[PDB]
DNA sequence: ATCGGATGTATATATCTGACACGTGCCTGGAGACTAGGGAGTAATCCCCTTGGCGGTTAAAACGCGGGGGACAGCGCGTACGTGCGTTTAAGCGGTGCTAGAGCTGTCTACGACCAATTGAGCGGCCTCGGCACCGGGATTCTCGA
DNA sequence: TCGAGAATCCCGGTGCCGAGGCCGCTCAATTGGTCGTAGACAGCTCTAGCACCGCTTAAACGCACGTACGCGCTGTCCCCCGCGTTTTAACCGCCAAGGGGATTACTCCCTAGTCTCCAGGCACGTGTCAGATATATACATCCGAT
């Protein structure tokens, strides 16, 4: 079960998840392979803002998903 | 025999009640409608942030309270107990508005 | 190098001397600013804040409350004579007025 | 990140009344008061600098602006506090 | 989209309960029209300032930081909105 | 056979006369002595340029004239003609000076 | 040298002339003390501001500009002296 | 270079655009000043001074005088209602007051 | 080397009233008025420019300051004169 | 009849005058030998300020006079 | 004054929900150290200009007195406003939705700052003539006892 | 109603000094280049202001009655005004004198500028108790009746 996380920068990684995994779980996985803090990411799937407490199934994330990621800045 | 407070007794109670509280006194929707229709003659489209309307209401109520204090002072000076429109005009003259 | 000690700490103040200095520079008040001016201004602001807060806290205690309210701030400012002079043209949101009734209006 | 005097006002309040709390509306009012006083004193000092054609604002200008602005007793106490702070800063 | 009267919405009991805050005990019957002429000259002196603040900002929204800075301009300073 | 004006005609004539002229109604030397006495409680030695003294006198004259205008308005509002000390206090109290 | 009791230099005819210019046709006998008191307090305020100006200027002379600034900071701007 | 032409001349004004620009630069108002700001301000000042001088000269002519006096200036300013709002807090030295008696004071 | 507005006031007078005189006190009062209005408009324009996070004072800020400080038809006429002057200046 | 004009700069010239000559006449003479404008000079003799309309005798200018000269600036 | 029903105000108790106070993590703004250089402190110098004193004039202030008008207390009336009630009306609250635009970012072009030379506007000094202040006779105009 | 009488407009004449005109020189406003960056403009996103609906009920409103208060009048007396007479010190002019304001030059030191480092102030989350609300009960006030 692999879904694709497409960032605003045009760099798309290949991420393998589980059907029972959560939105929060994906955030920590990218830190393991890129060192990016989980809280600096804004996941946008199906046009609705994902929430940390929700799983990857509540939004019906089928495989080969184009997951659009927004990156935020701590300070303006 | 029905109960009836003498005139001027409920007025003092209302004075004491409303001089102790801080609640906004004018109805918010009518006030906002009045503000919006007044601004209709300066800019054709306005959006009037809720905090801005709240500030307008607070300022207007404070101004009216001060003006009525001065009107009461004029009324008491004129050896009266009630206020009259000429008391407001005098107060607004000494203050230098009109 | 030596340990960093803040300007407020070495002046004995609690207000930000550095922030006051930055605001003075970025305020278009003057081309240059002295070293002691931000310290002096921060001290004055701290004293005024303490002066207001003491009366506000006493007024809040008078109403059996452990938190400050705009009503308490209004009461303190309007009850102190010289604060009334500083803020006689200042209206406070949700502050109300002092309880006043002219003696003529009282019943005989 | 926005900037305000909330933390400094809270420290002053803890120093004065250790057992007393304070609300968000009171934070807003205190920030407004501090900004107003800062603006008044800074404008007076700026005017004083220009009148004497001085290009720098110093403790002398701030002190005479405080004398101009604050009323009788508060002006004296604030000048005393500021002078104490200035001597403590210069000596230490 | 068009509002016409909107001035009787400041009702007689609303002019009272404010005159009460001011501290009056007895009110005439012609005080209400005078008090509605006021607060219509007032706040019209405040708009047309708050606008041409929002107009200078090129916004079309009247923020609270326009009602403030229109006050403190009209000689009245409002706290807690707020600068 | 003494000619006698009724009480009030000479007052109105003086009003019409003194509203036409722009001179100063307070004696210069007494006013300067008053100013120097008032300033003795701030600095021991002050020099008080004549232009400064004249500016102070002009400001005081204008302020007193405006205060008397408001006092007269209060007196007429009280259904009176004479001005009284309580008229001055009410004018200042509304104006924002009597605390 | 030492000056005192110069507040009586504002004589009764001077106050009557000022009231006449203001538009007062009848004056009571207690007006003069109140007028002297209010004149004294106004003069004290203005002269205090002027003295603090001329003391910040490190001078011993109160110029006309000090009086002008003292009046201007109280809202009573005075034209005709260089301000 | 070509013969110097004043900014006031090329803007069709009498007030000094260059001197207004210098005063704006040397007033610590902002660190940068737009090119058209001094022109606009000079035009506004010239319009205001012309507006007051017109009424002052009219008053002087009404008073059978061929010079404008502080009294004429005060009469013009306090007779024009739009100028009176501008200069309601301004007192003119040697300006006097307008002749005005309340109707109740007249003989009857 | 003192500099004032006397010459410009005299020119404006000769333009409006072809033959009328100015006493020295009247000229001084005119200069005081000009300085007062200049300071008022410039201060309001500076406050405006700072409120919008801008480092420049432009004709837009001057026009809005004129609108803010000038009551009634005076504001309209002053704005008209200012815009006409600015466009004539830009035309050449 | 020669009198000495001592300037503030310490440079003293030798000037030959006539008993009937005026204060103004001396001013023009220095322009002939130095080019200095007459109006930029402030002549101080015997501690009193000389006036243009007065002669050199009204102040009793004896020969070998130490004439102290002050130079002014057009603009401050 | 005195009592007591009736009304409203204030007080003690229980619960209870959300706003305030304390932690944690981080990141930009505050602090440390050295320089260049102009702003201001400081010592002289001159002379405008403010202070003190004096003598004569007289305009203005001070005092006194008669009385007419105005402040002011008194009393009646009738009318306008406060008080209470039943009815109407829309304010207040909740929940949803949408799209207009407030706010933040990336490029880059025009625009204002900055510096060198120059000259023409305006400020300083003189100077002179006419507007203007004062004098006085003049006719007109407002007041007041009839 | 109408003269007596004081105030005021008015119409010449005469002398004075301030506004306006003229001359010069000098300094800052202008012209003309460069150059760094302020914001103009396009793109995009996510808040929130507006618009709608229904439901509950507090607030407004029209009505009716009574009472106290504003007003209008009237009578007292007292006090401020107008006029005359005596006193004084304001005022104008003149003179002596020093002091400190303004200006210039010398210099030194204090602040803006720049880089580098780090820690304290902000965002965030969380938990917990303080004021809010409801409920029952004792107490102070009002006014009608005696």
């Amino acid at each position: 079960m692999q879904i694709f996380v497409k960032t605003l920068t045009g760099k798309t990684i290949t991420l393998e998840v589980e059907p029972s995994d959560t939105i929060e779980n994906v955030k920590a996985k990218i830190q393991d392979k890129e060192g990016i803090p989980p809280d600096q990411q804004r996941l946008i799937f199906a046009g609705k803002q994902l929430e940390d407490g929700r799983t990857l199934s509540d939004y019906n994330i089928q495989k080969e998903s184009t997951l659009h990621l927004v990156l935020r800045l701590r300070g303006g | 025999k029905p109960h009836r407070y003498r005139p001027g007794t409920v007025a003092l109670r209302e004075i004491r009640r409303y001089q102790k509280s801080t609640e906004l006194l004018i109805r918010k929707l009518p006030f906002q409608r009045l503000v919006r229709e007044i601004a209709q003659d300066f800019k054709t489209d306005l959006r009037f942030q809720s905090s801005a309307v709240m500030a307008l209401q607070e300022a207007s109520e404070a101004y009216l309270v001060a003006l009525f204090e001065d009107t009461n002072l004029c009324a008491i000076h004129a050896k009266r107990v009630t206020i009259m429109p000429k008391d407001i005009q005098l107060a607004r003259r000494i203050r230098g508005e009109r | 190098r030596a340990k960093a000690k803040t300007r407020s700490s070495r002046a004995g103040l609690q207000f930000p001397v550095g922030r006051v200095h930055r605001l003075l520079r970025k305020g278009n008040y003057s081309e240059r600013v002295g070293a002691g001016a931000p310290v002096y201004l921060a001290a004055v602001l701290e004293y005024l804040t303490a002066e207001i807060l003491e009366l506000a806290g006493n007024a809040a205690r008078d109403n059996k409350k452990t938190r400050i309210i705009p009503r308490h701030l209004q009461l303190a400012i309007r009850n102190d004579e010289e604060l009334n002079k500083l803020l006689g043209r200042v209206t406070i949101a949700q502050g109300g007025v002092l309880p006043n009734i002219q003696a003529v209006l009282l019943p005989k | 990140r926005k900037e305000s005097y909330s933390v400094y006002v809270y420290k002053v309040l803890k120093q004065v009344h250790p057992d007393t709390g304070i609300s968000s509306k009171a934070m807003g009012i205190m920030n407004s008061f501090v900004n107003d006083i800062f603006e008044r004193i800074a404008g007076e000092a700026s005017r004083l600098a220009h009148y004497n054609k001085r290009s720098t604002i110093t403790s002398r200008e701030i002190q005479t602006a405080v004398r101009l602005l604050l009323p009788g007793e508060l002006a004296k106490h604030a000048v005393s506090e500021g002078t104490k702070a200035v001597t403590k800063y210069t000596s230490a | 989209k068009v509002l016409r009267d909107n001035i009787q919405g400041i009702t007689k009991p609303a002019i009272r309960r404010l005159a009460r805050r001011g501290g009056v005990k007895r009110i005439s019957g012609l005080i209400y029209e005078e008090t509605r002429g006021v607060l219509k000259v007032f706040l019209e002196n405040v708009i047309r300032d708050a606008v041409t603040y929002t107009e200078h900002a090129k916004r079309k929204t009247v923020t609270a930081m326009d009602v403030v800075y229109a006050l403190k301009r009209q000689g009245r300073t409002l706290y807690g909105f707020g600068g």
